């Protein structure tokens, strides 16, 4: 957890679901974060997947919107450590309804930044790597 | 706040040439993949093509793999879309698109990676 930020990482410290920490932009980032609607505990199944790792992995949706808020924040060295240490290191996937994959189009380091699907299938949960900070 | 401009396009003739140029101003350049998306009158705005931040992956839609190429020159920030050899059925309004920013990988065959458009401009092939 950050010095001076409640929600940022796993476990907490705050009191109340209405506090907020030292910075007001990045620990609203991470409690929206935190506050997704469809996770995946470790271990839990759900839509036909199976997340195996220890830490929980969560929607597309969230992470996106996560990565937005993040870049755009007024605290712009506090964002960055959080940015820099979410989606750069841990090496960590998110779960979308999407076409079936075909292949990746473009790996860079250990993540696929581009993959190709075929559209005559229906749409159906999956796996996707998370871009880079 | 970024601008994607457009030049290029009109009336040209069957199996003729032309190259649209599109530049981009506000925000880095290389990282972010760019296409170009094609609008027939009353039909939905579908890609015809794609090239991602490095230039390394691009692609085509099915119905013009071949004839298009696609570039950009990161130093002046543009991207470009060649066309030769033109067909019927092809002449519609080109539209300019930017990947926006985004958390997971995503698919260049989707409108919905593309947040910043451009007006585009109009191409016409009128002879056979
Ligand atoms: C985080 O705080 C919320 C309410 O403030 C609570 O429901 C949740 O259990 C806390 N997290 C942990 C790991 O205790």
């Amino acid at each position: 957890i950050y010095p001076g930020t409640l929600w940022c990482g796993h476990g907490n410290k705050s009191s109340g679901p209405n506090e907020l920490g030292r910075f007001k932009h990045t620990d609203a980032c991470c409690r929206t974060h935190d506050m997704c609607p469809d996770v995946m505990s470790a271990g839990e199944s759900k839509h036909g997947l199976t997340n195996t790792a220890s830490h929980t992995r969560l929607s597309c949706d969230c992470d996106d919107k996560f990565y937005d808020c993040l870049k755009n924040s007024a605290d712009t060295i506090s964002s960055y450590f959080v940015g820099k240490m979410y989606f750069n290191l841990i090496d960590t996937k998110c779960y979308k309804l999407e076409h079936p994959v075909t292949g990746c189009g473009e790996r860079t380091e250990g993540r696929c930044l581009h993959y190709t699907v075929d559209k005559s299938k229906p749409k159906v949960y999956q796996w996707f790597d998370l871009r880079k900070y | 706040q970024v601008q994607l401009v457009e030049s290029g396009g009109g009336l040209v003739q069957a199996g003729g040439s032309l190259r649209l140029s599109c530049a981009a101003s506000g925000r880095t350049f290389s990282r972010y993949a760019m296409g170009w998306f094609r609008q027939a009158p009353g039909k939905e705005r579908e890609f015809v093509s794609a090239i991602s931040g490095s230039g390394g992956f691009t692609d085509y839609a099915d119905s013009v793999k071949g004839r298009f190429t696609i570039s950009r020159d990161n130093a002046k920030s543009t991207v470009y879309l060649r066309m030769s050899s033109l067909k019927p059925e092809d002449t519609a309004v080109y539209y300019c698109a930017a990947e926006g920013s985004r958390g997971s990988s995503t698919r260049l065959d989707a409108r919905g990676t593309y947040d910043y458009w451009g007006q585009g401009t109009q191409v016409t092939v009128s002879s056979g």
